[PDB]
């Protein structure tokens, strides 16, 4: 059940991160660094913070922010090397 | 590593050390494996539980309601202590 | 206890017996049951909704009622 | 309702009660010093009323000390590892050594 | 003549020629009742106070929010490789 | 013979092994070879090769 915790509380993340990854795909026709870097400077602030916020929930699933913080104790029910 | 068994003679060895390092108890040479609680040691109708804490507290269990109660001789508790295999 | 999901479903069940729904986290686990883990004997009767008040069913907490718990996380 | 002040049922019930009480003085108390203490003022409270007639004030005390242990609950109490609650305990089963029933006439 | 079928017609019974296998499975009886009243819950179903909720959320008023949603943002928005001052949105 | 073979085969968990000079055959313990399925030939040399012709020139059509 904590490994189902873990695995669904990410994939919420993972959800917010497919959404960023469209609306990079679609705002800068890539997904490769050296082009969005390159360009990141003249995109509209509204799209970015989209982008963003998007992948800062993806963000805030993984490293176990309060919202979605829930997984990372249950984790502990696997070995202490884990 | 965890290189330590459990037997029957260690478990009364424990068992019989606990009794004895009770005041309510009515005295030493009364603690053996046939001894009753309540008749022979002479203990009240609360003692009896106090043992059985300090027994779930020495090795290392959790003793219920159902399997507390009948635990009415020494002999009893030793049987039940090593009836469990977590009995540390 | 019957909640509105259980007792919703009063005018389907027919035949099906109406079974007060105790969720098995809470049952006793010290008895000994043919399925120790998921807490239940053979023939014992399902509730209608018997897929949430199983062991796989999400926990529950019986320290805080529900509500008061609501109120202190969203007090602090 | 029939309490009987000095039944098995009573037994098993304050027995059971007194055990609760002591394994939240436990659980609650860190320190070693300060349970005993705790422990040994509990037996005082229920060598107090140990000595009850009257029914109807011995339900009253019985509700009082549900009430009592309902207060002083605990939310993460002491369990051993290798018991249900515990962190062990459904760890590494042995398998049921149960031989391989077929299926098919054909498939092995 | 009395009407009845031909003698000709030898009969005899239906045999599917499996071979039994052994007992795999422990039918429990209070599973498969679940299983049954879960799987044909449709016959059973009636119209009440509790039902009718949730038909008339998730068939009327759902769906009509996603197409007020849908049709209000039909071309609104065209935003591959908008800048910074120029308008996402293609209508106010 | 097909259903007294394979119920044999079920029933005992035994297969039968005419060995090389003694003329006779008894069921016997030995399932490490010996024996094959009627769908092999066919999948392992007609379907695999041909799958594996289809990425041959899935890759040099890309
Ligand atoms: C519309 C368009 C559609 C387009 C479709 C695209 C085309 C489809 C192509 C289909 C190919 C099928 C081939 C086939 O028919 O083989 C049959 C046959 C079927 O398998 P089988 O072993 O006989 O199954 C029966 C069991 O073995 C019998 O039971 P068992 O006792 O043997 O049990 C063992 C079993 C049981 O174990 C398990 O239960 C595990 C679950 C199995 C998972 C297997 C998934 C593959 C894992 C790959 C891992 C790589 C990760 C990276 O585990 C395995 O068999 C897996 C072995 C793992 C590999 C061994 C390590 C050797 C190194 O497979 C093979 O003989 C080998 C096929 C391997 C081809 C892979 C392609 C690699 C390409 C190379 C990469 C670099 C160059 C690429 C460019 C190429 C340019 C030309
Ligand atoms: C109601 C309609 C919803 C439609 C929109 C979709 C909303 C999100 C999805 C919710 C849908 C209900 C999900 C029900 C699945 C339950 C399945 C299950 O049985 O798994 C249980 C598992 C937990 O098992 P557990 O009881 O906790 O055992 C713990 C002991 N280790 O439980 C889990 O693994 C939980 C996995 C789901 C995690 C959802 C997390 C949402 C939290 C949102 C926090 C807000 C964060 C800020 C977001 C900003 C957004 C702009
Ligand atoms: C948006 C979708 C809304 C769907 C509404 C459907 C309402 C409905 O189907 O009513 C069924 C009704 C029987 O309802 P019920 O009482 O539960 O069952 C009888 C047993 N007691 O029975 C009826 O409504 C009878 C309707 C028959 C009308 C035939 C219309 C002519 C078709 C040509
Ligand atoms: C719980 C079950 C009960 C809920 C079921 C709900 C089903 C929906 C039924 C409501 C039907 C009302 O639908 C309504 O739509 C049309 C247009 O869409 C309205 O009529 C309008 O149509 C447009 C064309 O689209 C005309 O050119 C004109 O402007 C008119 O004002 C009608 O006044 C009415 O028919």
């Amino acid at each position: 059940k904590s490994a189902l915790s873990a695995v669904l509380m990410n994939r919420f993340g993972d959800a917010f991160f497919v959404l960023g990854l469209c609306v990079i795909a679609y705002v800068f026709g890539t997904l490769n660094y050296s082009t969005i870097f390159a360009t990141a400077y003249l995109i509209n602030t509204d799209l970015l913070v989209l982008i963003m916020l998007a992948l800062f929930i993806a963000a805030m699933a993984k490293s176990a922010q309060f919202g979605l913080h829930n997984w990372l104790t249950l984790a502990m029910e696997g070995p202490t090397p884990v | 590593s965890s290189a330590h068994v459990l037997t029957k003679d260690m478990i009364q060895e424990r068992i019989v050390a606990l009794l004895e390092s009770f005041d309510k108890v009515n005295d030493a040479k009364n603690i053996t494996a046939t001894a009753n609680l309540t008749s022979d040691l002479g203990l009240d109708s609360l003692d009896v539980v106090e043992v059985v804490m300090a027994i779930e507290e020495e090795f290392g269990l959790e003793i219920p309601d159902h399997d507390a109660d009948e635990i009415k001789t020494v002999q009893q508790a030793i049987d039940y202590v090593s009836a469990q295999p977590a009995a540390v | 206890i019957r909640a509105s999901f259980d007792k919703a479903e009063e005018p389907m069940l027919g035949d099906y017996p109406d079974i007060d729904p105790f969720p098995a986290q809470l049952k006793n686990p010290y008895k000994k049951y043919d399925d120790q883990q998921d807490r239940r004997n053979l023939e014992e009767p399902l509730s209608v909704n018997d897929d949430l008040y199983d062991m796989w069913s999400p926990d529950r907490f019986t320290h805080f009622k529900n509500q008061d718990a609501l109120k202190y996380f969203i007090g602090f | 309702s029939h309490p009987v002040p000095f039944s098995a049922a009573n037994k098993k019930l304050v027995t059971s009660m007194y055990r609760q009480s002591l394994k939240l003085a436990r659980n609650w108390i860190s320190n070693r010093q300060l349970f005993r203490q705790k422990a040994v003022e509990i037996r005082h409270k229920f060598d107090q009323n140990a000595q009850i007639s009257n029914p109807r004030l011995l339900a009253r005390t019985l509700d009082e000390t549900r009430a009592h242990l309902y207060e002083f609950r605990h939310p993460d109490p002491i369990v051993p590892p290798s018991f249900p609650g515990g962190t062990k305990y459904e760890r590494n089963v042995p398998p049921r050594m149960e031989k391989i029933m077929q299926h098919n006439l054909y498939e092995p | 003549v009395e009407l009845k079928p031909s003698s000709a017609i030898q009969r005899g019974p239906l045999n599917k020629g499996g071979w039994d296998a052994p007992h795999a499975l422990h039918n429990d009886g209070a599973i498969d009742r679940y299983a049954h009243w879960r799987t044909f819950y449709q016959e059973r179903f009636k119209y009440t106070r509790a039902t009718g909720k949730s038909t008339l959320i998730f068939l009327v008023a759902f769906p009509a929010l996603i197409g007020y949603v849908a049709y209000q943002s039909e071309g609104l928005f065209e935003f591959a490789g908008k800048r910074r001052g120029e308008s996402v949105t293609t209508r106010g | 013979l097909k259903d007294y073979y394979y119920n044999g085969r079920r029933i005992l968990d035994k297969i039968p092994v005419k060995d090389k000079q003694t003329g006779k055959v008894t069921w016997e313990i030995k399932r490490e070879g010996a024996e094959k399925e009627d769908w092999v030939n066919q999948m392992y040399f007609l379907y695999a090769p041909s799958l594996i012709l289809l990425l041959i020139v899935m890759v040099y059509k890309s």
